[PDB]
RNA sequence: GCCCGGAUAGCUCAGUCGGUAGAGCAGGGGAUUCCGUAUCCCCGUGUCCUUGGUUCGAUUCCGAGUCCGGGCACCA
RNA sequence: UUGACUGGGGCGGUACACCUGUCAAACGGUAACGCAGGUGUCCUAAGGCGAGCUCAGGGAGGACAGAAACCUCCCGUGGAGCAGAAGGGCAAAAGCUCGCUUGAUCUUGAUUUUCAGUACGAAUACAGACCGUGAAAGCGGGGCCUCACGAUCCUUCUGA
RNA sequence: CUCUCGCCCACGCAGUUUUAUCCGGUAAAGCGAAUGAUUAGAGGUCUUGGGGCCGAAACGAUCUCAACCUAUUCUCAAACUUUAAAUGGGUAAGAAGCCCGGCUCGCUGGCGUGGAGCCGGGGUGGAAUGCGAGUGCCUAGUGGGCCACUUUUGGUAAGC
RNA sequence: GUCUACGGCCAUACCACCCUGAACGCGCCCGAUCUCGUCUGAUCUCGGAAGCUAAGCAGGGUCGGGCCUGGUUAGUACUUGGAUGGGAGACCGCCUGGGAAUACCGGGUGCUGUAGGCU
């Protein structure tokens, strides 16, 4: 396995997995939520973003590193089933390999030089979300130092940002309880499903 | 003894070197590719107009 | 109250599927007109699967349509060897159904060692004045929804008339 | 629970056609029965639209134009008892009897009536008619069934045949005219004669009557009604070509008679029906309120 | 190397669009077509008879010949260094009535007439039409209130 | 240090028809005979390499990882 | 006498004639021993016309009968099929079944595609015969379209 | 060589803009829109696959994983797409134009219909800017290219 | 105020459910002796006119689903041209001109042609 010096930058227009490719192992990351999985919208309410700085690479391998880095960080203080890691994006570029010598020149030259393919890489843009977590308000200080100990597995720069919203969701949480609280919000797991009021009326019915 | 394939570096400013031109449309194109049978009533049409209207045009002019 | 939106015998189809053609099911033909008197048609296979003994295009059932004051007659035929009594699960969603028997000399035929023995499968669609726009050739429609019949309105048609036995368990 | 049925199945539905969803044409034989050949550049293609309906057949000359067909004229069979046939409008002799009224007719409006007076005498053989060196030339036109099954013997072609007889110049062959035989080769035109004088369904009530008088009252009722009687019959539709031809101008009654105009309901506005949302609302509320309290 | 076939790029250009699928409109046969009307060339899918090539797809030529069910266009193509009168048979589905001078048969209509009611009336209405010029100076009104002081708003993510 | 087929009972091996894990050597228990040899029969013993996918169905098909052996080998 | 291309040549391969998607940067054009594939066929119907019908699938029922036989009803925008590689197209259809047929014939030019704006090949719009089908409008001079092929010289057969 | 400007309007043309009018599927965006991938929980229950008991036994009775469905949610696509730019491509911006009168046709054909053609008559100032054009013959050299913005393919990269 | 026949544009016209339908019409309907076609007068074809608006059809309704149209999203994402701009690069900001897409929010829901009849 070649250093992620080489694969890095995003130069290759997007070559995933399908019937084209056909010659892809697999990627060392297969799970993507680690923490409380289980629990609902009110049991975490903050959460903490790690947002990446420059328009890279991150490979599929360097992903499972970090999130190792992050759940065993916070079983060590925020305890076991305390916290929901959410590793966000997803490894579904192709990298390939000239595999040349397969110390000789015999095989070839740069003859025929479209190699196999050899891992899975995940191309991330300025601003977009890496990992995100969530926990209770009280342990606002533990989010900021898994995410400081899981971006030195990363390549290039990221900053962390402690969000707006109410968790895993999109509403802002400083009107999310205001607002959770009439109708306009029903909760269904780690989500929210937003209500509007122009649907049936017979749905409104069954609510209240 | 490779060599280069395929151009078309410096063909654009030696095309515009000369100014490619319109085709000229010239008044009265030509009656070629028109199909048969309306072509072969119009000369049926043009060698009668002149032998046997004159006399019953000119007054009516 | 409800004029002219009753459920009458729309037509009565029955089959006897074989596993082969040939000898077997000729003589399953004669059966099944004897029971009728038109003539069967010959149903055929589209998916050999090599573990009934089954070929593409080869004829493997003979079956029949009956309309009218003929599909009542047979109708009833069926339904004293099954004595009257069907399950609540012969009754599809839309309405119609159907009971099967075996030994078919058990409904009006006399028996014969050349012929055979075989097992029938009446089965009743029910009708309105009115589903023939659905069939129609020019302006076809839809039958609307409190037009087309149900599960639970005909079982109480056949509770009405043959004074039936739904037996729900 | 059993299926993931539709959902986005209206996000990618693709109607037909407003004529083709409401059933009555196809528009594959439209585009070849409708379309000129276009170095005419201007000349119409005329149709012959025979429809039969429940009680009434149908008979239009149309051509089309871009912004919708023009129908140059059109005559139907509630119009034929002003001519003799009072009843029956609907079997193979009204049919002959609308399109020699929808032939003579159009030949009226063009001026064509003492030219082009087609077949007299009516022999059910094919006649076929030319066009007379020194007049205008014969109203040729296309027959189109529509959405028809045309065997031998459709009642369309009973109105193909009054039209024919009446001057107008229609490609066709005999092989549809009621009395061809399949297996033969040959047209039977005198049965031709005979279907078309309505002699079949005088047969069919002198069958009901020295067999059974009771189904003679059940069908045919009211052909008893104001008198028909199966000798009369085929004098009835002799006597109704003769009037047809002397008389196709259509009169119309001067349609006034009355003003009135409330039928059907109005589409109710915006804030009738938003404000029906709350009304509904406020009643939910008071029975949740009130009868969950007391 | 790059397969020169007949309908070669044209994966989209020689579909129907979407949701505009099935058979097609019959007004597009009620057309009418006079030698020297500016037509344009958009060809179709469904019809498969009379499809121009990818290389008129789009371009405008003039009518000089009318048959059953074609109609003959000359249109010119850019080839390399030299543009070619070149006359196809395409289709009557394929093509449409251009729009292009339409807009000039308005204004030299109602610019001919307009042009002798200037004879009857005695005026020089200058019927040429102008670009647009620059603005006139116009006087803009704040009464009442006063203008809104706008300022640009802080950095956060 | 690149490629071709294989990963299975104590071993070893075929087949794992898209529907059972079955020959055989080693041990166990019988039967046999005057007693043993050989024999003959029965009982034991299968994550059918690990995970994922393809039908009331996959160890069996498809391809990912790991392993084991077996190999393409120029003039300079 | 001992082919060429070729990240030296050899070995390998065909990028040597042709087709689809992409590359290709929203007209067209555009390269590499770039990517994913295909071609040297097959068809008297799988050609031509007309008619009738609806597909894959799913649900609920029905003797054996079960995930898979056949029968019936319902829903079903193409999720199937159209010989095949892909793409485009197609629903009283270009699919499925049936009924007649040979237009897969005879002949002159024009045009498009490759292009030098040459040729072959393929294609298009006609025109003139003679036909087929259909009630008719019409449609048809091979295959729903994009591929499926070949000069001079010589041989051979046919024609007045 | 054919001509045009020499002294209230240029014949004409344009690597340009404007005025309209078409064309297109890239950037972006989308997948709670189709195709293809893909993570997580929630709710519901026809069930089988498997467990927990009341129990000789009873789809008599009571839970769990799954599967199925429903509403959401995380992440994508050179060979996916409803939507869809900027740059771009075509045409038009008058006298070869417009209107009227008549007549030839063997084409078309209810029709002094339709369409072409011919003759005659009437009214020229018809976006901005710049500029003299049109046309033929004869013809050499060339047919190894290289670099840089920006856009992109193979490659770990390269003064590849 | 609607309908029928034939159409044009082809969802603002569709889909699901629900109410209403005077009068003419369209239909359901009632029958196989001929025309014709079937396993089966169901379809198709043919003769009717005792019933019925039950269905289709037509109008309307649904904090309806789609569809159409406009806001927000957003001068955002992208982009033409420019710089001896920044940065190790990856990329970024500015100048000059253009300029979207979804979530989310709202408003709409067939328009008409020729011929004919009811009212
Ligand atoms: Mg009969
Ligand atoms: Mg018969
Ligand atoms: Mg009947
Ligand atoms: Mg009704
Ligand atoms: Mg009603
Ligand atoms: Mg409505
Ligand atoms: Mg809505
Ligand atoms: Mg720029």
């Amino acid at each position: 396995r070649r250093p992620a010096r080489c694969y890095r930058y995003c130069k290759n227009k997007p070559y995933p997995k399908s019937r084209f490719c056909r010659g892809v192992p697999d990627a060392k990351i297969r799970i993507f939520d680690l923490g409380r999985k289980k629990a609902k919208v009110d049991e975490f309410p903050l959460c903490g973003h790690m947002v990446s700085d420059e328009y890279e690479q991150l490979s599929s391998e360097a992903l499972e590193a970090a999130r190792i880095c992050a759940n065993k960080y916070m079983v060590k203080s925020c305890g076991k089933d305390g916290f929901h890691i959410r590793v966000r994006l997803h490894p579904f570029h192709v990298i390939r390999i000239n595999k040349m010598l397969s110390a000789d020149r015999l095989q070839t030259g740069m003859r025929g030089a479209f190699g196999k393919p050899q891992g899975t890489v995940a191309r991330v843009h300025i601003g977009q979300v890496i990992m995100s977590i969530r926990t209770k308000l009280q342990n606002k200080e533990h989010v900021i130092e898994a995410l400081r100990r899981a971006k030195f597995k990363f390549p290039g720069r990221q900053k962390i940002h402690i969000s707006k919203k109410w968790g895993f969701t999109k509403f802002n949480a400083d009107e999310f309880e205001d607002m959770v609280a009439e109708k306009r919000l029903i909760p269904d797991g780690c989500g929210v499903k937003y209500i509007p009021n122009r649907g049936p009326l017979d749905k409104w019915r069954a609510l209240h | 003894a490779k060599s280069k394939n395929h151009t078309t570096h410096n063909q654009s400013r030696k095309w515009h070197r000369n100014g490619i031109k319109k085709p000229r449309s010239q008044r009265y194109e030509s009656l070629k590719g028109v199909d048969p049978k309306f072509l072969r009533n119009m000369r049926f049409a043009k060698k009668h107009n002149k032998k046997g209207l004159k006399k019953m045009q000119a007054n009516n002019a | 109250e409800n004029p002219m939106r009753e459920l009458r015998i729309r037509k009565l189809c029955l089959n006897i599927c074989v596993g082969e053609s040939g000898d077997r099911l000729t003589r399953a033909a004669k059966v099944l007109e004897q029971l009728t008197g038109q003539t069967p048609v010959f149903s055929k296979a589209r998916y050999t699967v090599r573990s009934f003994g089954i070929r593409r295009n080869e004829k493997i059932a003979v079956h029949c349509t009956v309309r009218g004051a003929k599909a009542e007659e047979i109708l009833e035929k069926g339904l004293k060897v099954r004595e009257y009594e069907l399950r609540k699960n012969n009754f599809s969603d839309t309405g119609n159904f159907g009971f099967g028997i075996q030994e078919h000399i058990d409904l009006g035929i006399k028996y014969d060692p050349s012929i055979g023995i075989y097992g029938l499968d009446f089965y009743v669609v029910l009708g309105r004045p009115g589903f023939s726009i659905a069939d129609k050739k020019r302006r076809t429609g839809c039958i609307g929804a409190k037009h087309r019949i149900s599960k639970e309105e005909a079982m109480r048609w056949f509770q009405q008339k043959y004074d039936g036995i739904i037996l729900p368990g | 629970v059993k299926v993931v049925k539709n959902k986005a199945y209206f996000k990618r539905y693709q109607v037909k056609f407003r004529r083709r969803r409401e059933g009555k044409t196809d528009y594959y034989a439209r585009k070849r029965l409708v379309i000129q050949d276009k170095n005419k550049y201007n000349t119409p293609k005329y149709r012959m639209i025979v429809r039969v309906t429940n009680r009434d057949i149908i008979c239009q000359i149309a051509y089309a134009r871009i912004e919708g067909d023009m129908i140059v004229c059109a005559a139907y069979a509630h119009e034929l008892p002003k001519y003799g046939v009072k009843v029956g409008l609907t079997n193979y002799a009204a049919a002959y009897c609308t399109g020699l009224l929808l032939a003579r007719r159009l030949l009226n409006r063009f001026g064509m009536d003492k030219i082009y007076e087609g077949q007299v005498e009516v022999t059910g053989d094919e006649y076929n008619v030319e066009s007379i060196d020194g007049q205008p030339g014969a109203f040729t036109c296309y027959l189109d069934a529509g959405l028809a099954r045309t065997t031998t013997g459709n009642k369309v072609f009973g109105a193909l045949k009054g039209a024919v007889d009446g001057g107008l110049s229609i490609p066709h062959s005999t092989k549809r005219f009621p009395g061809y035989d399949s297996e033969s080769k040959e047209f039977n035109a005198e049965v031709h004669r005979k279907h078309i004088m309505g002699q079949n369904v005088a047969d069919y009530m002198r069958y009901l009557m020295e067999e059974d008088e009771d189904a003679y009252k059940k069908q045919f009722s009211q052909y008893i009604k104001n008198s028909v009687t199966p000798d009369m019959m085929e004098e009835m539709y002799k006597k109704a070509h003769a009037a047809i031809r002397e008389n196709p101008v259509y009169e119309k009654k001067p349609k006034k008679e009355v003003k009135k105009k409330r039928w059907n309901r109005p589409k109710m506005s915006l804030a009738q029906k938003k404000d029906r949302v709350a009304q509904k609302k406020a009643s939910f509320l008071r029975a949740q309120e009130r009868a969950a309290e007391s | 190397t790059n397969t020169k076939g007949k309908r070669r790029g044209t994966r989209y250009m020689f579909s129907r669009p979407f949701r505009k699928h099935g058979v097609v409109p019959l007004a597009t046969y009620m057309r009418i077509y006079k030698k020297g009307d500016i037509v344009d060339i958009k060809g179709m899918g469904t019809v498969q008879k009379g499809m121009p090539h990818k290389c008129y797809h789009g371009k405008t030529g003039r009518v000089y010949n009318v048959t059953q069910h074609a109609v003959g266009i000359v249109v010119n193509k850019q080839v390399k260094g030299k543009i070619l009168a070149k006359r196809i048979n395409v289709r009557i589905e394929h093509i449409k009535h251009s729009k292009s001078r339409d807009s000039f048969l308005k204004r030299v209509k109602e610019n001919d007439q307009k042009k002798k009611e200037a004879k009857e009336k005695g005026t020089w209405v200058q019927l040429k039409r102008q670009p647009a010029p620059p603005r006139e100076a116009h006087f803009v009104r704040t009464n009442g209130k006063e203008p809104e002081l706008l300022e640009p708003i802080p950095y956060e993510f």
